[PDB]
DNA sequence: TACTTACATGACAGGATGTATATATCTGACACGTGCCTGGAGACTAGGGAGTAATCCCCTTGGCGGTTAAAACGCGGGGGACAGCGCGTACGTGCGTTTAAGCGGTGCTAGAGCTGTCTACGACCAATTGAGCGGCCTCGGCACCGGGATTCTCCAGTATGGCGGCC
DNA sequence: GGCCGCCATACTGGAGAATCCCGGTGCCGAGGCCGCTCAATTGGTCGTAGACAGCTCTAGCACCGCTTAAACGCACGTACGCGCTGTCCCCCGCGTTTTAACCGCCAAGGGGATTACTCCCTAGTCTCCAGGCACGTGTCAGATATATACATCCTGTCATGTAAGTA
């Protein structure tokens, strides 16, 4: 029922490709785990707010629009999912 | 002799291609499972619209690429071509986090 | 059917045919401009509410909106927005 | 015996719905009364920004020889206008990609 | 002839002497407190307005405020505030 | 002939005004209608928050052997609490100075 | 009554004092004019907002509340001046 | 011989002396003259509440202090103590200026 | 000692191959036609909010006389920044293998979302009160000041380690 | 090799100025008390908002199956980060001088805010109509495919920096 490790699912070559999109030419092996940690922290910060929206909405299925609300709260407003 | 590129060249080609390309670079389904397992860390048995999963995704990679641009800024400010995590920790403190 | 949800499809399309009669548009980009117009509308609306609070004004007028534009919009964007809105409000004032 | 119901957008000679914006501000909790020229001015500003952005988007589409507006075109247009850039610095475009940006120190000799 | 300007002086003075009977105060420290109470008040009020808009609620209740507390107020302070607020609405309904 | 005047702030048993916070929320144009538990919950939150502010200010003053709160005490009170820091990362304090903060590289040897 | 060179009125030792409050030990010679320029830009933005407020308020005297609101809109909210 | 401290000793004494300080580090009158000077360019004959002048003063001082905090974080990141304006530009541009 | 010259590693000069560059296609999202109802709109109208006049007074602005505080200038000096080269290094790149992601294909009901009720629920007005703010003054905690103690900091005699030379 | 003697380098005590720190004195602003006033509440009333029930139907979830991108892991080529030494220079510290900032004092009036009057405006409501949304449905831009050029970056050769012979 429960899952224990899917932060591994954000794979190392995916991080590598993003750093290519982010413009990194050389990536230490120490980079991947701490990038996983900081994205982990950020996603927790987002999803905690999103869940707070969700039981504020009395719902059990998470919608994208509350994700938009949480991102706009945290100053990382995303275009393409509102409404 | 089989062909082999010098270091950075495929790195730079990847840099050019994903600066040109716009698609997601992470597999969507492990990301979805990660979303659900951290959801049950706050509330068990939550359900997620797929649009919410990809919206959280493009938000995640945009946040990440912003941090890595700051990381490259610090690393060239550290006179370097290889980044180390202290660059990211520095940039995270600079953003006020 | 379903409930009608308001969107900015047709007005953006009219303005697009004003600026580019020849081109098409993707629906993903269309939702992005819907988010854009809603977001900037919210920014200007909240700013106008702030200034109406600061001047203790119960009514937000085009003076307040122009002030908010001069705050948020940078430079030539602000002044040509002033020009466009001024021309529009003169035409609407002259019906 | 009422005359023709004319539209306030065309009264301003404009495309954006004056009635929608005025109703939203009446329902948006910003002021209980809204000045008469306020939504007209707001819609004029919104149409001006939207028109210049769509012009840039069409020009960028023509630049990469495409005839349809793409979010990649939106990124490459808005992020390359510096006043639109710092107008929209913290705003994310879905599937917009990134600006082509290589640092000169990253390029070889 | 002068016009009254409202400030939160006496309440912060009350709770200071409640928790520290022997402790004094400076007035510009009270200015920083007034700035604090208005700042956090407008943060919570704007977030509550946002939540009322998102869930189509025309009325901002304690659930909205508590939601805004979990959003803006981080962690341990949020749980304490939830605790004394639940006590506070409870004794209020009993009063 | 009339009920005795006993305020809702006394009903909460709390010093922060139920009435004033309620009228500022109603006047602040966030919604035209406000639930009853909203201002009492808010006032409880505010008075509690100011309570730990006053605790930290009191210990800061007791440390610097003054009985009166100075904004330097407020600086030391705010910046030494991680949740208060997360609350007030972008907030500027008049005549507060900074934390006593030196990097280890600046010290001799 | 016109003023021409009061950016130099923010003196070099005042810059040194501020960096001591910032905890800066050693300060290069190129620093001071760059600090003058960036503070000039910051002040220009803030008082541009404040002047916009004041003309929108139909006033002539710059008030500290306008300073407070201008700093709020730049995300630099200040406590201790009647806010 | 007259007494002479080694370079950095008086610097560190200034560090401790101005972190313990709370007073403004700018002379009041030339700062007021400068704000009148710059504001005259945007609107003529502007008058300033003196409290607003000290408000601008303290806000600008703390904004600069936060800037040099970001700067010397970059400097210890850059293994230097002699900060240079590229550090400030790095702090601004990573901050988004 | 400089001039020339060799050589070998840094500089000068041309190809495989991944992406760029030429159409062919077939599709389904672009794009356009259609019912509609809801969304905008208009006339009156009741009422409310902002602009305007006066004004005054108090709070800002300019002027002036000294006073060092603050700036300013200059000079000894230690530290700082940092590059050439070196050197252990740390990771990009090749590329085959595994597997679970990806695609695509089914069944179903959880709850998302939409619809009728109904009563909580809370804004609002006249009145009344009581707390809470303007005003003041005043006195004791705190600012300013003088004098040791502490404290820190720079130096210089020194002990001790280390190293060499003679027996 | 031992022994003795001599240099090297930090060990360490000592001393004096800067700042805590202790005691003395005024002063200023906390605070505490007095007078006003407005705001906050209460009772009721009246309109209405959303909570609740409940259906329904639909996409998330679960299950199933074929494919190959993923991925990852080991080898290896190769470039990275930073430090030693040095090196060059750049503000830091330590003064002196000077000047205008500061502080105290004086005169002006600007304008900001306050009260009253006024009148400009704006939404409510009711109704009416039309335009964009929902739906539906053709349809060609491009997604995909196949074939070809050129970068392009790598690879194979120029060149001169520097080492060496010798006039």
């Amino acid at each position: 029922k429960v899952l224990r490790d899917n932060i591994q699912g954000i794979t190392k070559p995916a991080i590598r490709r993003l750093a290519r999109r982010g413009g990194v030419k050389r990536i230490s092996g120490l980079i991947y785990e701490e990038t996983r940690g900081v994205l982990k922290v950020f996603l927790e910060n987002v999803i905690r707010d999103a869940v707070t929206y969700t039981e504020h909405a009395k719902r059990k299925t998470v919608t994208a629009m509350d994700v938009v609300y949480a991102l706009k709260r945290q100053g990382r407003t995303l275009y393409g999912f509102g409404g | 002799k089989p062909h082999r590129y010098r270091p950075g060249t495929v790195a730079l080609r990847e840099i050019r291609r994903y600066q040109k390309s716009t698609e997601l670079l992470i597999r969507k389904l492990p990301f979805q499972r990660l979303v659900r397992e951290i959801a049950q860390d706050f509330k068990t048995d939550l359900r997620f619209q797929s649009s919410a999963v990809m919206a959280l995704q493009e938000a995640s990679e945009a946040y990440l690429v912003g941090l890595f641009e700051d990381t490259n800024l610090a690393a060239i400010h550290a006179k370097r071509v290889t980044i180390m995590p202290k660059d990211i920790q520095l940039a995270r403190r600079i953003r006020g986090e | 059917k379903r409930s009608r949800k308001e969107s900015y499809s047709v007005y953006v399309y009219k303005v697009l045919k004003q600026v580019h009669p020849d081109t098409g548009i993707s629906s993903k980009a269309m939702g992005i401009m819907n988010s854009f117009v809603n977001d900037i509308f919210e920014r200007i609306a909240g700013e106008a509410s702030r200034l109406a609070h600061y001047n203790k004004r119960s009514t937000i007028t085009s003076r307040e909106i122009q002030t908010a534009v001069r705050l948020l919009l940078p430079g030539e964007l602000a002044k040509h927005a002033v020009s466009e809105g001024t021309k529009a409000v003169t035409k609407y004032t002259s019906a | 015996a009422r005359a023709k119901a004319k539209t306030r957008s065309s009264r301003a000679g404009l495309q954006f719905p004056v009635g929608r914006v005025h109703r939203l501000l009446r329902k948006g909790n910003y002021s209980e009364r809204v000045g008469a020229g306020a939504p007209v001015y707001l819609a004029a500003v919104l149409e001006y920004l939207t028109a210049e952005i769509l012009e840039l988007a069409g020009n960028a589409a023509r630049d990469n020889k495409k005839t349809r507006i793409i979010p990649r075109h939106l990124q490459l247009a808005i992020r390359n206008d510096e006043e639109l850039n710092k107008l929209l610095g913290r705003v994310t475009i879905a599937q917009g990609g990134v600006l082509p940006n290589i640092q000169a120190v990253l390029l070889p000799k």
